[PDB]
């Protein structure tokens, strides 16, 4: 009889996918450790606190739009 | 820029109720590779593994109700993980996985008993991830064959044992 | 001030498939929500429908709810995650995007 | 920067209820000076309080289901405020408060039906400060004596009338 | 996959004085969840008694669950510092948060 | 019984505190917005975007400590 209808797109910035191919905190450290021998021939990312920490911030959906 | 995770905001790969128990101390992950020993108490470890099975969790004086340990193998995907909860055997391996001994087809959902809502252990397998859950110790894990995660509740402080160490 | 009794039955449970460790569920609430005044017994009665579905890792999620008073008052409330791959640390689940949806309808 | 707010953190003024209802834009806050509407589509519309009273907020059509005016009686905390929530009427001034034309003890907290659990108005004063809420409309409002914030839910978007204007759809 | 059937009863009620704008509440939840397997042959049942309370404007607040089939049981509280008329100006108490959790097992 | 404990303090930083106390956005705002008319006479801050956004901003409990 009355409605309210709201659509949201949630998406990752662009700020926030600049910073992840940077080389900043944690990228930085996150690159460093591919390298290490224990990561560096497998398919999957260190399992390291700075690639972890990495992950998150990048894959929080910051960028809201409503429709 | 932002460093701290904001639950206020969707986030496309981890979920609120997991991020919240984990910056909350509820869970304490354990990263074990085969160089090294990351503990929830904010250390580095190394342990360069041989193929003898190294205790790197479990409850002081009852190893059956919850154990859990890590070998070394050799080649790619090397590491080998036993995970003993209420006295059943999950192991780990690059080729798949196994309760008690017998195999199982963890690429679909397993879960032991099958039919018993209280399980000892719940296993399941997609590309090389495999994760792993157990109703009765609340012990989480997840393995790449690289590394295995493993995370035990606070509710275990004062009675940890294994290389993970104190829960602090 | 304002006393309250909520009596509420759930019931459903876990979906087959997918990744068990992190089971699907489906789950229906009912119940009647009292509200009574302290002074004597002014008393409201709403009584409460709630339908929530979180598949396998919570992927795609809806809540519904449907309240009818003594009037009528709902809200579906969506939320659609892409799919997973085996490394979470790694950046490109899907399209990277999460959908989402709020209706409320007050007859 | 509202929707930096971080509610994994304990915050110690506010609560995780008010903060996540409002960055996901469910109210709608205006406030009202005695020199400036700020609408809740973020806009500062110049307006001089005078003595007559304006409507800020109100259903269109059905002002005595809700409604909201404001004016100025001059001198130091000049702003007075009536909420219309379903036929009752509270006016607020620098002095305290009143419920259909009777002055309250509004410092001790007052509900209007003082019995019914849907009630039309309650009020709330410590020093200047006055807090509203209406269950039967579901709005909010605080009052300072030199503003006031009228919060309206978004299930008014369609229906808005007064200064305060759209509910941002 | 496992099939779940919670009954329970909420009662309470709002706490006299202070901001009733917002009120204070506490609030008893009382029941018992089962849990059934596949078959529903297997099942566990866990008697919940939930008590919360919540002070005018959440300033006091306590959350304790007591689920028995044994035993576990929590308290959790958070207190907040008590409040002042102008929340836009820093100052309220000591601008601090206390909180405690306790678990007991057996 | 076997009974473990944990008490948490919740605290503002010194961080926090010294950017409120500063000139940058949102507490120079804030402050311009106190010498305005229809705010200056009020024991209250104004009822402005910046108040309230410093407001949110200074009272995170970011210190958290853990005994
Ligand atoms: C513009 C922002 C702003 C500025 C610039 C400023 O100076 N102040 C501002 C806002 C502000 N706002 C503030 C506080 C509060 N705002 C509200 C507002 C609401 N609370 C509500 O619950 C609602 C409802 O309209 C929400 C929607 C509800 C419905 C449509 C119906 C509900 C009923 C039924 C039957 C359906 C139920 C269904 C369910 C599924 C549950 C509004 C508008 C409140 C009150 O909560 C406060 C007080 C503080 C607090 O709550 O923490 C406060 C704190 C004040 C203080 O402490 O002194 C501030 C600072
Ligand atoms: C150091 C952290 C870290 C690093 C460096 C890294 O590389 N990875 C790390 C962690 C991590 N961890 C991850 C995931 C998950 N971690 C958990 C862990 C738990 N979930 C739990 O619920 C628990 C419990 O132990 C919590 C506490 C519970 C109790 C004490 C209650 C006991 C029960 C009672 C009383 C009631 C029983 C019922 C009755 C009726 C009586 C843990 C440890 C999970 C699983 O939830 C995941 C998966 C992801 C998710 O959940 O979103 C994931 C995501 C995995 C992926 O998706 O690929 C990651 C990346
Ligand atoms: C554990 C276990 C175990 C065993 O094994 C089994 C069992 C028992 C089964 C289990 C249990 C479970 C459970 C309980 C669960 C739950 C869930 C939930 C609660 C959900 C929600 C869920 C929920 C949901 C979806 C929600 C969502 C939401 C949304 C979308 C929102 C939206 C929106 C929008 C658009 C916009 C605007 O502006 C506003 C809003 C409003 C903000
Ligand atoms: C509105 C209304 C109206 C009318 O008038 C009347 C009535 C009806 C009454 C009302 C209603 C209401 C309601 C519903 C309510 C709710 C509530 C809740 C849920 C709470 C919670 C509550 C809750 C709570 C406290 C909680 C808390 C928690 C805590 C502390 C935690 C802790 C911790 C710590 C230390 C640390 C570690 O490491 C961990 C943890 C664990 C993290
Ligand atoms: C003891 C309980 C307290 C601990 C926390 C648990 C709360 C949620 C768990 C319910 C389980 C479930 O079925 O959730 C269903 C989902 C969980 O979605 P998600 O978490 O984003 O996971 C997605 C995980 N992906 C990315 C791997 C797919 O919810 C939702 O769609 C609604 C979320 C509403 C967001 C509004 C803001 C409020 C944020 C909270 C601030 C503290
Ligand atoms: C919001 C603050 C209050 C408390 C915060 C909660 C923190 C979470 C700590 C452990 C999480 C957890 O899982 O809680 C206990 C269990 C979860 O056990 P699981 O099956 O091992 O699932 C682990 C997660 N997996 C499957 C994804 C791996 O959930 C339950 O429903 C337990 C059922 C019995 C109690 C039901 C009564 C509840 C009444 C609620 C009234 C308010
Ligand atoms: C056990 C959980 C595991 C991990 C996460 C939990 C850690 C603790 C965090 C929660 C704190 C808590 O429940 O505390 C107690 C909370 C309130 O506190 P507050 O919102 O901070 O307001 C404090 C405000 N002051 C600073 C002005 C004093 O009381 C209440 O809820 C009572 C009723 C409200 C229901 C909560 C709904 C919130 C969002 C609803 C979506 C729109
Ligand atoms: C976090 C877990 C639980 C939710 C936490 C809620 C926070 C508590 C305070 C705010 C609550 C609120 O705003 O809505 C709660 C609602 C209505 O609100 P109200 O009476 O106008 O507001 C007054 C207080 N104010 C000024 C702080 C805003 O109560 C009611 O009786 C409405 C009748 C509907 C019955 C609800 C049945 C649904 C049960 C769902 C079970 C799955």
């Amino acid at each position: 009889s009355v409605t309210i209808t709201i659509n949201q797109k949630g998406e990752i910035t662009e700020e926030q996918k600049q910073r992840a191919q940077g080389d900043d905190w944690p990228y930085g450290q996150c690159k460093e450790d591919q390298k290490k021998s224990e990561w560096k021939d497998s398919d999957f990312l260190p399992n390291t606190q700075a690639c972890y920490i990495g992950s998150i911030l990048l894959t929080t959906a910051r960028k809201t739009t409503y429709s | 820029s932002v460093d701290d995770y904001n639950p206020a905001f969707d986030n496309t790969h981890y979920s609120r109720f997991h991020l919240l128990i984990e910056t909350n101390g509820i869970t304490k992950p354990c990263i074990v590779s085969t160089e090294n020993v990351y503990t929830p108490d904010n250390a580095t470890v190394p342990h360069k593994q041989g193929s003898d099975y190294v205790l790197v969790a479990g409850l002081a004086g009852d190893p059956n109700r919850f154990s859990a340990y890590t070998r070394s193998q050799g080649g790619s995907k090397p590491l080998v993980v036993k995970l003993v909860n209420d006295g059943v055997t999950l192991e780990l391996t690059r080729d798949g996985a196994s309760i008690n001994g017998k195999a199982v087809s963890v690429e679909k959902g397993v879960q032991y008993p099958q039919d018993d809502p209280n399980y000892a252990i719940r296993v399941w397998k997609s590309g090389d991830l495999v994760m792993a859950y157990s109703r009765r110790t609340a012990v989480y894990a997840y393995y790449t064959g690289t590394a295995v995660d493993v995370e035990q509740p606070v509710t275990y402080r004062g009675r940890a044992t294994g290389l993970c160490g104190n829960l602090n | 001030g304002s006393q309250v009794e909520f009596s509420m039955k759930m019931t459903g449970g876990e979906i087959p498939g997918g990744n068990i460790v992190l089971q699907g569920v489906k789950l229906r609430i009912v119940g009647e929500w009292v509200l009574k005044g302290s002074s004597g017994e002014s008393v409201r009665r709403t009584d409460v429908k709630v339908d929530i579905t979180s598949t396998a890792g919570n992927q795609d999620n809806s809540f519904a709810i449907q309240l009818a008073n003594y009037t009528k008052w709902c809200a579906l409330l969506t939320k659609k995650y892409p799919e997973r791959k085996p490394d979470v640390l790694a950046f490109g689940w899907g399209n990277e995007q999460v959908d989402s949806k709020a209706s409320v309808t007050i007859g």
